[PDB]
């Protein structure tokens, strides 16, 4: 009974959902990953100068 | 190189000394950990040393050991996740009594996993006196298959004790058992001799010559 | 005097001298960074290394330029030396190997009160005294063709100090834990059997490498010294079968330990 | 009634499947063989370790041990800052403050320790005993200098202040047991997971989960947010890392390889977002691209497990270290 | 809190014996490295000598050697200076400082009460002027000039600055010329170059008047400037 009562009432809060397109997310996803890469240094490493670890 | 982080660097020493040698104190003791199943098991045991909702910790002295005893009695939460932290500890209590006998597989589980195989279990059956008393009366029944043996006593008790036991599928591990009736205080005594034969056993694995 | 041979004898002493120096740096690598190796146990192991390493890169070159020559082509400086260096050397290896064997002793009985008092203070105190000790066996006397000393005094007690405690020692301890081990080990039994012939081989191996080696060299100079003079020319051989030990010891400690072995696999591969 | 939950989730079940339509922008050029090298060891614990994090400075990181001590290193020349010696020996987490001046663990002992930093007597001590849970404890975040977050093993999650010392709010829900919560850049979200091969976000202030992403098969063990703060990552014991957008309410990327057959400890992102680091119950710590779907990036070493890992604020370097009792900076 | 009480001074004669000790309360003194300041009568500040947290290294002034030796036990969270041979030159009163290094310190933070004693190369700084009208209401800048330049390679700048109120102990204002001490006004702040070292005081009230100080911490020994103090005309 009250399992059912809360599950319900739940349910349709995670059902309220617009959705985003999958297509536009992922290109979303990709401009972000792209316009930060040139941040990172994992990438591309940086030169030994003014790096903390020898 | 420079005045201060020289000091800094001087601390940092100390500070790993001071480390090193706690560690030496720390780890000369023993740690033995026991998961009793069920109920009517452990409680007798842990009475047997002479704020809430957490793993408690007994501390014990026996011939210049001091044991650091664990039971996770408390922890309603998944044996998997919590249960492979004690890993490195030398012996394990397995404390049962006296149907409702899934600690037959339970000690079968428990025996068997990937890591924690290399040590030794010693296993309590506490409720002694109880089971005899039990046993003068013919329950009887027994409800396991193919028993074929006698009623009492002692024959029925070995045939117990074979059961529940020979699940054993590795080599290098001593199984041991006692016959305890929460009455005596040979408990700690016997313990004590399990100890020092698996850390014999350990010392002579190690080179070993095994 | 082997005019032609003395290019295979130095090629096959250089092979030996490069193999133990081989093996007692990687031992030593081998112990050293290593968590589960972490253990006041192989200090001992690390010092009869280091001897190992020490015996093999200072006497082997001198020893070997002499026997190919006939000459002592350096001066009677330093001689003396080199022998107190070589006899020193030899002792620690096998006073090393003693106490390692006494220690394990020491570890499987009496267990309760013993694993108390494994602590690097002692074991190092232990190292200090073995080589004290080693020192002071060595001390005394302290064309040419100088050669091994052979008084009398000195003869006698130094091989008995250097070989004949240490081998009784071993023999008697090995034993007792053999027959430990077997009284203890009195369906999986595949298995039983099987662990107690690997033990009984293990030791054996290890009790039996040293003694074939090392017996027969101080077995013929406690002869000649102040008993019955026969000695022959196989005395080079039995000379060289110490270094041979030297070499060999090492392995046979390293071979029969899984996580030691396991370490050693890590670091070559 | 119950049968209207289930016709709802088929009805939910088509809408995520009409929602979406691997073939996009797989033209990019691959990150190429990454290799990473030690460049520090540091070598002060004794017994196995479990986490670690790394302060807002990217100079300090404080990692837990069985042996029950806490170490405050300094990164650039591997010294020791602190060393606290704990109550319960048992630890499975730790947190570092954003200010800089706290720092948390809890574990077996159910209930979550805070100490102190900066004081007139210049030496640590606690500040605040949190109980309120009666199961183990798995990992402790920081919102801000004033209130934490924390997730138990009583399938609950629960906002506290450390002031009051009193639950303002409790979450429930998971039917399982929650591990690694991981907060949200924005510090208004968060995402834990379940032992049901469920994750939900939540909310800080509302106090309800607002979805339910499901799909995995057995029990999660890591997860992580985003830079952007609107993705995630969530790891596994089969050997899986999947891939969730609460817009697309759908899986991303089933992160996969044949060879593999182990489990997962522990993930972190990268500064850009592009590589996608983990740490496997193996001896190495496997590195995967960010959507590209390729096994890439793969370290070597060291010898034990691997626990934990966590990657700088700025990226200059990540962290790792494990049962062996050896934490290695690899640039 | 913290307190330093210390008294062991009185007026000996030249060539005489005495002790100092300065004891410490409020705080793990077991865990700190301790320092020795003296303060001339008229003028001037110097360093004395200074002693580690682990006590594993000791250092002294060029006029100290041979003649004053120092020595602290954690127990009694006191240390112990003695005065041999003292001189006319000697007949001052003293200060004893406590001190912390790890990273982001804040080493002389709190400093003591003092003791009244009677009788009978290395980069140098140095302030002028030493007097400048004030008014409140109004910023003032302040600034030593020093020798030698005081950038380390650390990215540092091994630099500490101090203030004496009139008639009381001096305490500290600027900890490696850039950061705030605890309990100080944001109002302070300090600045400079690798070799100029400039200090800023916004909105100057009649509370903070007094005598200010520059203090560098790069090589041993230490040393102190001239000193600049402030009027309310
Ligand atoms: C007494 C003694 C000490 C050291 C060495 C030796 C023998 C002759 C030897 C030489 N070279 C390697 N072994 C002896 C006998």
């Amino acid at each position: 009974i009250a399992q059912a009562r809360k599950l319900v009432e739940q349910l349709k809060m995670e059902a309220n959902i617009d959705r985003i397109k999958v297509s536009k997310a992922a290109a979303d996803l990709m401009a972000y990953c792209e316009a930060h890469a040139k941040e990172d240094p994992l990438l591309t490493p940086v030169p030994a100068s003014e790096n903390p670890f020898r | 190189l420079s005045a201060e982080e020289r000091a800094a660097l001087e601390r940092s020493k100390a500070i790993e000394k001071n480390l090193k040698e706690d560690g030496i104190s720390a780890a000369k003791d023993v740690k033995l950990l026991l998961l009793g199943a069920g109920e009517s098991g452990k409680s007798t045991i842990v009475k047997q040393m002479k704020k809430t909702t957490g793993i408690v910790e007994t501390h014990f002295t026996f011939k210049n050991l001091h044991f650091r005893l664990f039971d996770v009695g408390g922890q309603r939460s998944e044996r998997k996740k919590w249960i492979h932290c004690f890993e490195d500890v030398t012996a394990i209590i397995f404390c049962v009594a006296l149907r409702m006998h899934e600690s037959l597989m339970l000690f079968d589980s428990i025996c068997n996993n990937k890591f924690f195989i290399d040590t030794s279990i010693i296993l309590f059956l506490n409720k002694k006196d109880l089971f005899g008393e039990k046993i003068k009366k013919s329950p009887l029944t027994i409800c396991f298959p193919e028993y074929t043996g006698p009623n009492t006593y002692e024959d029925a008790a070995a045939y117990i004790q074979a059961q529940f036991e020979s699940k054993n599928r590795s080599p290098n591990k001593e199984i041991y058992c006692h016959m305890t009736c929460a009455t005596d205080t040979n408990n700690i005594q016997v313990v004590f001799d399990a100890v020092t034969d698996i850390i014999i056993a350990n010392n002579l694995r190690g080179c070993g010559l095994y | 005097y082997s005019l032609q041979v003395t290019l295979t004898l130095v090629c096959l002493a250089g092979l030996l001298m490069l193999l133990t120096v081989f093996g007692n740096v990687l031992v030593i690598i081998a112990v050293f960074t290593s968590r589960a190796l972490k253990a006041p146990q192989n200090l001992f192991l690390v010092s009869l290394a280091s001897a190992d390493i020490l015996v093999a890169t200072l006497v082997i070159p001198f020893s070997l330029a002499n026997e190919v020559m006939g000459y002592w082509y350096f001066g009677k400086a330093w001689c003396e030396i080199y022998l107190a260096l070589d006899v020193l050397f030899c002792t620690s290896s096998i006073v090393h190997l003693c106490a390692i064997s006494l220690d394990r002793y020491w570890s499987i009985t009496q267990a309760i009160e013993y694993n108390l008092k494994r602590t690097p203070r002692r074991i190092k105190a232990i190292i200090i005294t073995v080589w004290v000790i080693s020192a002071v066996i060595s001390f005394p006397p302290l064309e040419p063709r100088c050669e091994i000393n052979d008084q009398k005094w000195y003869v006698i007690s130094s091989c008995i100090g250097s070989f004949f405690a240490p081998c009784l020692i071993m023999i008697l301890v090995y034993v007792r834990i053999y027959q430990i081990a077997k009284r203890r080990t009195r369906s999986r039994w595949r298995g039983r059997q099987n662990r107690e012939k690997r033990f009984t081989f293990v030791l054996a191996v290890v009790i039996g490498v040293f003694v074939v080696c090392w017996f027969p060299f101080f077995f013929t100079y406690t002869l000649t010294a102040v008993g019955c003079s026969v000695p022959r020319t196989l005395f080079k051989f039995f000379f060289w079968f110490g270094y041979c030990n030297s070499s060999l010891n090492p392995v046979i400690y390293t071979i029969f330990n899984h996580d030691f072995r396991r370490a050693f696999k890590k670091i070559l591969c | 009634l119950r049968q209207e939950a289930e016709q709802l989730k088929n009805q939910i079940r088509d809408a995520r499947k009409a929602c979406a339509d691997s073939q996009i922008t797989n033209n990019i050029d691959p990150v190429g063989r990454i290799q990473m090298r030690t460049r520090r060891t540091l070598r002060g614990h004794l017994a196995k370790i479990y986490a670690m994090h790394w302060g807002t400075d990217s100079r300090l990181l404080v990692s837990a041990s069985q042996d029950g001590k806490l170490i405050i290193w300094d990164s650039y020349t591997t010294n020791k800052v602190h060393a606290i010696p704990l109550r319960s020996s048992w630890v499975m987490t730790c947190a570092y403050a954003p200010s800089g001046n706290y720092v948390a663990c809890g574990g077996l002992d159910n209930i979550c320790s805070i100490y102190n930093l900066k004081t007139r007597e210049g030496n640590v001590r606690v500040s605040r005993e949190l109980a309120g849970h009666t199961g183990y404890l798995s990992c402790c975040r920081f919102l801000d200098d004033n209130q934490i977050v924390t997730s138990s093993g009583d399938t609950t999650c629960a906002l506290w202040d450390i002031e009051t010392g009193q639950q303002t709010t409790t979450f429930t829900g998971h039917t399982g047991d929650v591990m690694s919560l991981s907060l949200a850049p924005d510090t208004r979200l968060f995402v834990s997971g379940a032992c049901d091969a469920s994750a939900k976000l939540w909310d800080v202030r509302e106090g309800m989960c607002r979805q339910t992403f499901t799909g995995h098969e057995s029990d999660i063990n890591a997860i992580c947010f985003f830079p952007n703060g609107n993705a995630f990552a969530t790891g596994s014991d089969d050997a899986t890392c999947r891939l969730f957008d609460l817009r697309a309410d759908q899986e991303l990327m089933t992160y996969s390889h044949d060879n593999i057959i182990c489990g997962i400890t522990s993930v972190s992102f990268s500064k850009s977002g592009r590589l996608l680091l983990a740490g496997y119950d193996d001896f190495n710590c496997n590195v995967w691209d960010a959507l590209k779907a390729d096994r890439a990036g793969v370290l070597a070493g060291h010898d034990n497990r691997v626990s934990c890992l966590g990657v700088t604020d700025d990226g200059m370097a990540v962290a790792t270290g494990s049962w062996d009792s050896f934490l290695k900076i690899w640039n | 809190d913290v307190q330093l009480v210390e008294s062991g001074g009185g007026l000996v004669q030249p060539g005489g014996s005495r002790k100092l000790s300065c004891s410490a309360s409020g705080f793990a003194f077991s865990s700190f490295g301790m320092h020795w300041v003296r303060q001339a009568p008229e003028k001037g500040l110097e360093w004395v000598a200074y002693i580690s947290s682990g006590s594993g290294t000791i250092y002294y002034a060029d006029t100290v050697k041979g003649r004053f030796t120092i020595s602290r036990d954690d127990p009694k969270n006191t240390l112990f200076l003695q005065m041999t041979s003292l001189r006319s030159e000697d007949t001052a009163m003293y200060y004893c400082v406590r001190s912390i290094y790890y990273y982001g310190s804040s080493p002389f933070d709190f400093w003591g009460q003092g003791t009244t004693l009677t009788v009978s190369s290395d980069i140098v700084m140095t302030q002028a002027t030493s007097s400048v009208p004030v008014t409140p209401g109004e910023s003032v800048s302040i600034s030593c000039r020093s020798s030698k330049s005081l950038l380390h390679s650390n990215g540092n700048t091994y630099l500490y600055w101090f203030l004496q109120r009139p008639g009381q102990s001096p305490q500290l204002l600027i900890y490696r010329m850039s950061n705030l001490a605890s309990g100080v006004p944001d109002r302070f702040s300090g600045s400079g170059s690798g070799t100029a070292f400039t200090l800023t005081i916004s909105r100057l009230e009649a509370e903070d008047v007094g005598v200010y100080y520059c203090m560098q911490h790069l090589e041993y020994p230490l040393t102190f400037g001239a000193g600049t103090k402030l009027e309310l005309k």
